[PDB]
RNA sequence: AAACUUUCAACAACGGAUCUCUUGGUUCUGGCAUCGAUGAAGAACGCAGCGAAAUGCGAUAAGUAAUGUGAAUUGCAGAAAAUCAUCGAAUCUUUGAACGCACAUUGCGCCCGCCGGUAUUCCGGCGGGCAUGCCUGUUCGAGCGUCAU
RNA sequence: GUGUGAAUACAAACCAUGAAAGUGUGGCCUAUCGAUCCUUUAGUCCCUCGAAAUUUGAGGCUAGAGGUGCCAGAAAAGUUAC
RNA sequence: AUUAACGAGAUUCCCACUGUCCCUAUCUACUAUCUAGCGAAACCACAGCCAAGGGAACGGGCUUGGCAAAAUCAGCGGGGAAAGAAGACCCUGUUGAGCUUGACUCUAGUUUGACAUUGUGAAAA
RNA sequence: GCGAUGGCCAGAAAGUGGUGUUGACGCAAUGUGAUUUCUGCCCAGUGCUCUGAAUGUCAAAGUGAAGAAAUUCAACCAAGC
RNA sequence: GUCCCACCCAUACCCCGCCCUCAGGGUAGAAACGAUGCCCUGAGGAGUAGGCGGCCGUGGAGGUCAGUGACGAAGCCUAGGGCGUGAGCCCGGGUCGAACGGCCUCUAGUGCAGAUCUUGGUGGUAGUAGCAAAUACUUCAAUGAGAACUUGAAGGACCGAAGUGGGGAAAGGUUCCAUGUGAACAGCGGUUGGACAUGGGUUAGUCGAUCCUAAGCCAUAGGGAAGUUCCGUUUCAAAGGGGC
RNA sequence: UUAACUGAACGUGGGCAUUCGAAUGUAUCGACACUAGUGGGCCAUUUUUGGUAAGCAGAACUGGCGAUGCGGGAUGAACCG
RNA sequence: AGACUAAUCGAACCAUCUAGUAGCUGGUUACCGCCGAAGUUUCCCUCAGGAUAGCAGUGUCGACCUUCAGUUUUAUGAGGU
RNA sequence: CCGGGACCGAGGACCGCGCUCUGCAAGGAUGCUGGCGUAAUGGUCACCAGCGACCCGUCUUGAAACACGGACCAAGGAGUCAAGGUUUUGCGCGAGUGUUUGGGUGUAAAACCCGCACGCGUAAUGAAAGUGAACGUAGGUGAGAGCUUCGGCGCAUCAUCGACCGAUCCUGAUGUAUUCGGAUGGAUUUGAGUAGGAGCGUUAAGCCUUGGACCCGAAAGAUGGUGAACUAUGCUUGGAUAGG
RNA sequence: CCUAGUAACGGCGAGUGAAGCGGCAACAGCUCAAAUUUGAAAGCUGGCUUCGGCCCGCGUUGUAAUUUGGAGAGGAUGCUUUGGGCGAGGCUCCUUCUGAGUUCCCUGGAACGGGACGCCACAGAGGGUGAGAGCCCCGUAUAGUUGGAAGCCAAGCCUGUGUAAAGCUCCUUCGACGAGUCGAGUAGUUUGGGAAUGCUGCUCAAAAUGGGAGGUAAAUUUCUUCUAAAGCUAAAUACCGGCCAGAGACCGAUAGCGCACAAGUAGAGUGAUCGAAAGAUGAAAAGCACUUUGAAAAGAGGGUUAAAUAGCACGUGAAAUUGUUGAAAGGGAAGCGCUUGUGACCAGACUUGCGCCCGGCGGAUCAUCCGGUGUUCUCACCGGUGCACUCCGCCGGGCUCAGGCCA
C-alpha cells in the first residue's frame, strides 16, 4: 500500500528467496585455494609458462568494434603461414582454434607475426637429452631469462587505436563535398529507397513491352 | 545500530508509536500495489500520472548494442586532448599543426554542438556528427571526417 | 489484657532465582571421497570374577592375532601390564536388500559327503549346498522354420 | 484546485447570414452521461516487423465509436433447524 | 377410506386404588454432625453492612446520611448483575464449510463424427 | 431397464473386475407400504421415451471458389436440439 | 424579595527564591577557556494519540584507567546512610567465595504488571468437601515399639451351585513359592501385601502348536503402470512322477 | 489597434517628501523538505429540521470535553470560576 | 439417525506445506525535557478499512524582506434571512 | 506625617544613578546578645491524629463500574534482519566517482596494493525512424545578501519577457534517381530539456515495499501416510438361551 | 560480475522476466556410422599351455587397421619424425628429539597472589597442577635431526632403429557424412518468447548445395551462419549429508540442537507418530570413628575440613509462601498523599585553624658576595661564605580573625 511519493516498489521477494541465498564468506578462503592451485600447476609446468599463447581478436558488435582482446586460439591458416604444424602447435604452448576464420589480411598478418615472435622466443628441449634433433635448442641457448605468463608477456599491446594524433596544417583533409551530416543523410536515404527505386526502374524498363 | 533507533525510546509506551485507535494491523489496504484503480487511485493519480496502459510499439529481441552511440559536445571536445598538448595549442605554440581526435577511440560515436570552439583548426573523426557541430568545427577551421 | 488478623525486623523454613563456571550446542571456514550378495544400514538376543543401563564386542563375545609404547588396571577382589595407542591377520550368534519354502511357528523340506544305529531307501550327529532377473560361454534338447545327401 | 460531465472568453482557419455594424464553436441559462485493456473506423510521399528487398498481413502515432446506471468503471444463484 | 390383532407411541373418560392433595405427622438405615487418621478442588484485581444521590441511565468502594466491638460453630440459598465456556440467538467480516439448482467456470464418464489401426475382391451411375 | 457384441456398477490402466458357480419364476433400479374396498380427471409445464424427412441449426476432417500464399468465402454433416 | 457592611479561600492575580526551556547580549595583541565554559538580562512551563532531544541501565568488542580483588571479586539480605527532579549511582553492616568495574568509541537476542502470555514454584480456600453401594462383626491368646482391618482357636454371619466355588480362552508377564523388610505404595493403620529385597519354581512320542484345508492373503506365467507398484492364482506357460 | 501616433502595453529621462499619506498590535515573516497520529466523536449558547416526545435523530456558527488537573455547583466529561 | 468408522464424524487420525491469511480481539518492557492533534474534504464492492487534503512534529534556508493581522475606522459593492 | 504586625535577605572587591554629601536608608542584611555544642536541630521507620484519597491495564464519546484480563512470585516475553527506494545528517573525491567479480601480496577470513571492463553521472526528446541544445560579456526587467572607486557590481533564489534542443502542427527554398529531400520562419501547442555541469561512494536517522516482517490467534485448503482391538455391514468356522 | 529489474510476458492487474556482446575464474580435446584387407579376420572371449603356441567359440547379417568434414582418399615431391633402462638430486610419508626459577620474604588449607632477585624467548597459543604460572608438567616456535619404508617428480646419462609407422609442401580428380528423423498441422503443458520458446501425444511426412537458424504470420528473390536426427571427456561450479580439522564481537542449563546427563532415552498412542525433565559438595571423601537416647528414622555430644548454615534433600541461595521471637495497630477492609506529634534508631557538624606580640628549646639557611650548571636570558638551582637586632620548626602564655545548632 503506497502512502506517499514513492518509486513503485518491484522487489522480487514473493518467492521463498531465503531458500536460495548465496553468501560469500568463503571469498578469501577460495582465493587462497585458487592461489594454491595456481602455484601447484605452475610447479608442475616447471619450465613452461602457465598458459597458452592466444591470438589477437576484434570484439564482434558495433559496440566493442573499436577494441581488441585475446581470442581462443590461432587458425589453421595462421599456423600454416607461420610454419608451425597443426599437430605440433598445441604441444608447445600454442592454442589452436579450428572454427575461427581469417576474413581479413590485417588480422591474418597480425596473428602470423605474433606466432613468428613466439617461435623466435621459443626454447625447445630435446625429447632425450643424449640425442637432440635438429629442431631442438642445442643446449647452448637453452639458458636465458624466461617468462611464465604469456598473458602478460604476449598481451594486447594496444586494445584501442590512439585517440590523439598531430598532423601539420595544409595536410588537413578536405571535407566531404556536401558535408558529413548531409553525406550521412544521403546514405541513409539511399539505403531506405534502394528497393523502391529498383522496382520502379525495372517497371519503367519493362513498360515498353 | 539498534541503540540509535526509536524503538528504544518507545520502551515503556504501549502501542510503540503506532496509535491506540489504529493499531498497526497486518495489511490494511492490501499488499504491494493492490487497488491501483481503486482505493489507492488517488495516490496513483497524484503521483505517477501514466501508471496504467500501453504506449508505443514492441521490439522483440532488442539487442542494446545496435543502439550504442554515445555523444560528446564540442565544448568538451578539447578536453580529449592531453593537458600539456592542449595547453600548448590553446596558448598558440603550434599554429602549424592540427590535432586529430579519434572519438571512437575515446569511446564516443556522435559529435554534438552544445558549446563554443576556440579558433583553432582540428580534425575530428566520428561515426556521426550533428549539423551544428559540423558547422562549428568548420568555422573554427577544422574538419570532421566519417570513419565508421 | 490475651488469642486472631495485619504491619515492621532478626533467625529458621519452602523454593531454586541471581552470580560464577562449562568434556555441550550453534554458525563460518579448510581438507577429504570411502557403504552393500566377499551380505550394508537397521533390528533382536547374548557376552564381564562381582552389571541393570550407556559404551564395546559376537559362543575366539567388555574381546583374539599383529605392531608401537613401556608398568599398569583400580569400586573390591586377583595376577604377572594396559578399559593404552595403532591396526594390514582373524572371529563375527538370529536376522535384515535377505537368497531352499516359510515365519504371528526358533515350522517344514530336498541334494552331496562323512560318522553311528543290521541300512542307497528309515532314524540320529556333523559339514557343505538348493532365491530371482539378466550377460557370456558349456552341454542336453524342441520345432516339416529350414539346407544337402 | 485530480479525473468525468458540463460551461466561459480568445486565438489559427474557412464558412453562414444581414447593406452593414455585428452575430454564430449546437439547443435562452441552470440536468440530459462514461477510464485502463481489447475491438473497430477516419487521418498521411508517417514510423516498425531488428541479415537485405517487393507484395499481403501485422504492429505503432493522432481523433472518434462499441461500456461499465454499484454511473472514478469485478465476470457471479440459493439453502443450512447439522 | 376402513380396519381385527399388536404398541415402554399421543389423547379423553369410567371403576378400583392410594399422602398427588386437604395437611401434615411418625418410624428405620446411611449421611450430614463431633472425634482419630488421611485429605483435595472450583474460584480468587483488592475486598466484603446498608439507604438515597449522582455516575456508563441497578455501587462493596465515590458524596451525604444510618451506623459501627474480638474470635467463632451448624444451616441457608437474598446478593456477590457468583462459577462454567473468547454468546450457539442477532449483526458485521469483501472468513468458511455441508447441501441444492435451469448460478458462473469446468470435469470423470458417455454419445457421435473425422484421421490411423486397415488389408484383398466384385457390383451398382 | 436388460436376451450377454447386454443391463447396472467398480477401476489410473489392464489379456482388469462385481452382479455372475448368474440367464427374465433372473439380475438390477425406484415408489408405495398387511388384509379389505378403491385408486377419478389432466401430457399444456419440467422430465423420460420414440421419428429426425416436406424443416431448420453445427465442429473437426473432407469438397468447391478467389488468392502468390497465409487466409477468406461458399456449400455438406453425425450426434444433440 | 431588594439594598448595605465586614469577612473565608483556587494550582487564578501580585512580590520574592529556586528548577528547566526559550530568547537576547559580553568574554583573546588571551593574566587563557570541561569557548561544548563562564558572566549578564527578559519571558515562559496543562496534555491523550504522536513527533523530536537529552540522559540512565544491561550482555558483548577495541582502546584506556601502570584500575579493583582470596588481607575477599561477583551475587544476595539490610525499620543504616549520601547523591540525583527521575530512571538510577555510591557507601556502611551481614552472607559469600573468584572474578569484576570506571571512562571514550563499537555492537545488540538490551529495560515488563498485564497478552484467559510461557515454564517453574507457592498461597487463601482448608485441616475444609470428603474417605456413607455390595447385610457384620465379637471374645481370648500369640506376635510386635505400636494391632479394628496379622495369625490361631471360638462364636456370629454372607456368597447359596446362571456362587464371593473349582478350572480355562484372550490379555498380562513372574504378579506363583520360600525367606526377610527401614522408607515409598495399599486415599485409616499395618507386625500384613499382587509392595520392596534376596533366592527358587514351568520336565510330554500320547495335552496343544506343528499336519490339512475354509473365508481370505501373497508368489509364479503374463498383462498394465513414469514409477512406488496394480491385476492376475491357472489364467494366451515347453510348468511333472514311476520302474528296471 | 486607430483614418491618423492614436491608442494599448512595456519603458528611457526629469521631479516629489517643511509630511511614505487611518487606528492598534507585530508575544514572529516567508519558503522548502520528510514524516507521525487521526479519518467511530460527544456536549453547550444562539439559529434550527424530522419527531407527541426522548439522556432521540440531523445540520450552521462559536466555545468546550475527548486530551484537563484545581476552587465552586453535596455527589458529575461538558455548568460557573 | 447424517448414524458409525478406536471417548474424534455434515468428511477420522498422524506428519508436512505452515510461523497459512486475518480490514478483527489481546498485548507491546527506563526516566526527564520541549512541541502537540483528529474524528473533517474527495475517491474507493468504500460504511469496524485504505489512499487524498487538512490538523502535528522535526530539520533547515531566505535580507526575518519592514512587512504581516480570525481587529477597529473610513470609503465603496453584493445579499433577500 | 506618624505608628502596630507578618513573610522574605537573592548577589558577593570597586565601578552606576543619586541624595538630606567628613557621610547616607543610593545597583539585594547587617550589628549586638544569649543558651546549647548534642541526638538539642535534622533525618529514617512504626503508629495515632486533621484534611485529602474508588483498581490497575484496555477498548471507548464516556470506566470505580453491574465492561473484559489480572490469586501470588521468580525467570522468559513482542518494530528485527536483508535487498531495493527516498529525504535529511557527517565524511572523501569531484566532471567525475566506485580497490575488495578478479589479480598481487600477507605477520593469512585482517591489513596493504593493482587494473581492464562495468554501473551511475556528464543530453535530451519521440511510439519510432531519427534529430539533438550560445544572436547577446550565456539575454532583458523587478527584487535581492555581500562588496563598492559610492558612480554601481550584483551570489543564491523568486516573479517575469525572451533565446536554443527534441516532439506535434503549419507552410515548403536551392534541388531531384520525379519522388525523394526539408532550407527558411511560424504556432493559444508539447517534453521528467539547454541557458558557465553536481555527481559518485560511504555513514547515521525517519519513512516506504517485499519478505514470518512487532508478538500470539481462526473457521479452512493441499500432499503423503496410519487405523474396522470401539463401532457398521458381510464372509469362514464355533458357542449359548429355566419353567409355564 | 555486468548486461538488467532490461527486451519481453501479464484480468498489460497483481505480478513476472531471460539472452548476445563485455571483464574475470578455469581452459582440452576428441571417436563412431556412412569405403573392399580382399594378395589372404589381419580382430576378440574362454580353456590348455613352457611361453612356442595349440583348441573351441564369437564373428563376413563384419571383429581389426585407415577416415570423422578442422577434413580426408588418391597421386607426386624432397625433407623430417619414433623404441626401451637407469637415474643423482629434490618433494612426499612414518619415526627419535627440543629454552628458561619451582630462589628468598608475607598472606593462605593450598601460591598459580603480593614484594625482592634472576633466566628463556623464532617458544608471553592453549591446557593442567590445591587461587591470575613463559621458566612445575604436557604442549607451543624454528628449521633441523635419529632411524626406516619406499610413494612421486626429475637434471642427465646408457642403449635399440626404420622393413614398419608418422608429419609437412604441391595437385587434375574424387570427396561416402546419422529417417517415422527434420519439417508441417493439431492438442496439452511450459517459457520472457509475443499468428505459438522448449517438451510430449496424435496425423501428415522430406531433401540433396540439401537442411536448420537468422525472435511478426505468408509468397517470391538474395545473403549470412553452421552441419541435427550416434558417442566420450579434467578444471573453474553446488553441497557441512558423511569423515576429519581450525575458528567466532554467537548461547550459556527456561539459553544453546528435542538431547552439556544410561536422549531420540523415560513415558504416551493400536498405529503412523508424539516425546520430556534432569549439570555444580570439597583441593582432596578426608563422605562423620566413638558415646549416649530411641523399636526405627533420627536426635544430642564428638570427629573431618580453610569452611558442615559445604553432610550425597550437598557452590551461592532471591521472591511468592510459612514458623518462632520482639514491637505495634485494629467499633462492618486495608493500603496511600500533605502536615505535625510520640516512640525507636541514626547520618552529619563540632571537639580547631589562621595570623600578631612575649619567653624557652633545637637547627643551620637568612640577606649579600664568589664559582658551576639550568632556563622562560633573567629567573633559579647546586656548592663556598654567612655565623645570630637573621631564617625555620616545635612548645608555653596573651591578643586578633573565622568557625557548629537554635534563638
Ligand atoms: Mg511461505
Ligand atoms: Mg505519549
Ligand atoms: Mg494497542
Ligand atoms: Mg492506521
Ligand atoms: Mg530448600
Ligand atoms: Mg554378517
Ligand atoms: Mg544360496
Ligand atoms: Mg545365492
Ligand atoms: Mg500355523
Ligand atoms: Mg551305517
Ligand atoms: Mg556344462
Ligand atoms: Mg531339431
Ligand atoms: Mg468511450
Ligand atoms: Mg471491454
Ligand atoms: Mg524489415
Ligand atoms: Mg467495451
Ligand atoms: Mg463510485
Ligand atoms: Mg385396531
Ligand atoms: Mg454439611
Ligand atoms: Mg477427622
Ligand atoms: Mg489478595
Ligand atoms: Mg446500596
Ligand atoms: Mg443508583
Ligand atoms: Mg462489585
Ligand atoms: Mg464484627
Ligand atoms: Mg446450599
Ligand atoms: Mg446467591
Ligand atoms: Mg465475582
Ligand atoms: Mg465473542
Ligand atoms: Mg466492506
Ligand atoms: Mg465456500
Ligand atoms: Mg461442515
Ligand atoms: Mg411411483
Ligand atoms: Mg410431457
Ligand atoms: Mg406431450
Ligand atoms: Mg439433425
Ligand atoms: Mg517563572
Ligand atoms: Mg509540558
Ligand atoms: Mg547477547
Ligand atoms: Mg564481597
Ligand atoms: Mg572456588
Ligand atoms: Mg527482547
Ligand atoms: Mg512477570
Ligand atoms: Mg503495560
Ligand atoms: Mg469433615
Ligand atoms: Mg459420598
Ligand atoms: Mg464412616
Ligand atoms: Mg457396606
Ligand atoms: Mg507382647
Ligand atoms: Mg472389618
Ligand atoms: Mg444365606
Ligand atoms: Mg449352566
Ligand atoms: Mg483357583
Ligand atoms: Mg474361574
Ligand atoms: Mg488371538
Ligand atoms: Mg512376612
Ligand atoms: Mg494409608
Ligand atoms: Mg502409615
Ligand atoms: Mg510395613
Ligand atoms: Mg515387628
Ligand atoms: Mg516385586
Ligand atoms: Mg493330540
Ligand atoms: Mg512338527
Ligand atoms: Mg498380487
Ligand atoms: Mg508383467
Ligand atoms: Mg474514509
Ligand atoms: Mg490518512
Ligand atoms: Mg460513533
Ligand atoms: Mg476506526
Ligand atoms: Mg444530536
Ligand atoms: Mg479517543
Ligand atoms: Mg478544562
Ligand atoms: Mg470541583
Ligand atoms: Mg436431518
Ligand atoms: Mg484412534
Ligand atoms: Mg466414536
Ligand atoms: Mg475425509
Ligand atoms: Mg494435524
Ligand atoms: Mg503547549
Ligand atoms: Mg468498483
Ligand atoms: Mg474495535
Ligand atoms: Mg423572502
Ligand atoms: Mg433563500
Ligand atoms: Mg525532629
Ligand atoms: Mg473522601
Ligand atoms: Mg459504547
Ligand atoms: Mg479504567
Ligand atoms: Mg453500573
Ligand atoms: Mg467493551
Ligand atoms: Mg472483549
Ligand atoms: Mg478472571
Ligand atoms: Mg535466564
Ligand atoms: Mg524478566
Ligand atoms: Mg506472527
Ligand atoms: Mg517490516
Ligand atoms: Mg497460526
Ligand atoms: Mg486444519
Ligand atoms: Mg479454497
Ligand atoms: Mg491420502
Ligand atoms: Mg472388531
Ligand atoms: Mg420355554
Ligand atoms: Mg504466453
Ligand atoms: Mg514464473
Ligand atoms: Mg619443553
Ligand atoms: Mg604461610
Ligand atoms: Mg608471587
Ligand atoms: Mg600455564
Ligand atoms: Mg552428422
Ligand atoms: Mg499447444
Ligand atoms: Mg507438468
Ligand atoms: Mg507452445
Ligand atoms: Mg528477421
Ligand atoms: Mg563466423
Ligand atoms: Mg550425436
Ligand atoms: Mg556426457
Ligand atoms: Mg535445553
Ligand atoms: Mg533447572
Ligand atoms: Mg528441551
Ligand atoms: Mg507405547
Ligand atoms: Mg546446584
Ligand atoms: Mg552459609
Ligand atoms: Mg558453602
Ligand atoms: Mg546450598
Ligand atoms: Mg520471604
Ligand atoms: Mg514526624
Amino acid at each position: 500500500a503506497i502512502k506517499h511519493n514513492q518509486q513503485i516498489p518491484n522487489n522480487h521477494f514473493r518467492k521463498h528467496w531465503q531458500r536460495r541465498v548465496r553468501c560469500h564468506f568463503d571469498q578469501p578462503g577460495k582465493k587462497v585455494t585458487r592461489r594454491l592451485a595456481r602455484r601447484a600447476k605452475a610447479a608442475a609446468l616447471a619450465p613452461r609458462p602457465v598458459d597458452k599463447l592466444r591470438p589477437i581478436v576484434r570484439c564482434p558488435t558495433v559496440k566493442y568494434n573499436r577494441r581488441t582482446r585475446l581470442g581462443r586460439g590461432f587458425t589453421l591458416e595462421e599456423l600454416k603461414a607461420a610454419g608451425i604444424p597443426r599437430l605440433l602447435a598445441p604441444t608447445i604452448g600454442i592454442a589452436v582454434d579450428h572454427r575461427r576464420k581469417n576474413l581479413s589480411e590485417e588480422s591474418l598478418a597480425a596473428n602470423v607475426q605474433r606466432l613468428k615472435d613466439y617461435k623466435a622466443r621459443l626454447i625447445l628441449f630435446p625429447r632425450k637429452s643424449n640425442k637432440p634433433k635438429k629442431a631442438d635448442t642445442p643446449k647452448d641457448q637453452q639458458t636465458a631469462e624466461t617468462t611464465t605468463s604469456l598473458r602478460t608477456s604476449f598481451g594486447v599491446e594496444q586494445p584501442l587505436a590512439p585517440g590523439f594524433t598531430e598532423i601539420s596544417k595544409s595536410e588537413i583533409p578536405a571535407g566531404i563535398e556536401g558535408g558529413a551530416y548531409r553525406a550521412l543523410r544521403k546514405a541513409r536515404s539511399d539505403a531506405r529507397l534502394v528497393g523502391v527505386r529498383e522496382k520502379r526502374a525495372k517497371e519503367k524498363a519493362e513498360a515498353e513491352a | 545500530p539498534t541503540r540509535f533507533s526509536k524503538t528504544r525510546k518507545h520502551r515503556g509506551h504501549v502501542s510503540a508509536g503506532k496509535g491506540r485507535v489504529g493499531k498497526h494491523r497486518k495489511h490494511p489496504g492490501g499488499r504491494g500495489m493492490a487497488g491501483g484503480q481503486h482505493h489507492h487511485r488517488t495516490n496513483l493519480d497524484k503521483y505517477h500520472p501514466g501508471y496504467f496502459g500501453k504506449v508505443g510499439m514492441r521490439h522483440f529481441h532488442l539487442l542494446r548494442n545496435h543502439y550504442w552511440r554515445p555523444s560528446i559536445n564540442i565544448d568538451k571536445l578539447w578536453s580529449l586532448v592531453p593537458s600539456d598538448v592542449r595547453e600548448q595549442y590553446l596558448s598558440g605554440q603550434k599554429k602549424d599543426t592540427a590535432p586529430v581526435i579519434d572519438l571512437l577511440s575515446h569511446g564516443y560515436a556522435k559529435l554534438l554542438g552544445k558549446g563554443r570552439l576556440p579558433e583553432i583548426p582540428v580534425v575530428v573523426r566520428a561515426r556521426y556528427v550533428s549539423a551544428e557541430a559540423e558547422r562549428k568545427v568548420k568555422e573554427a577551421g577544422g574538419v570532421v571526417e566519417l570513419v565508421a
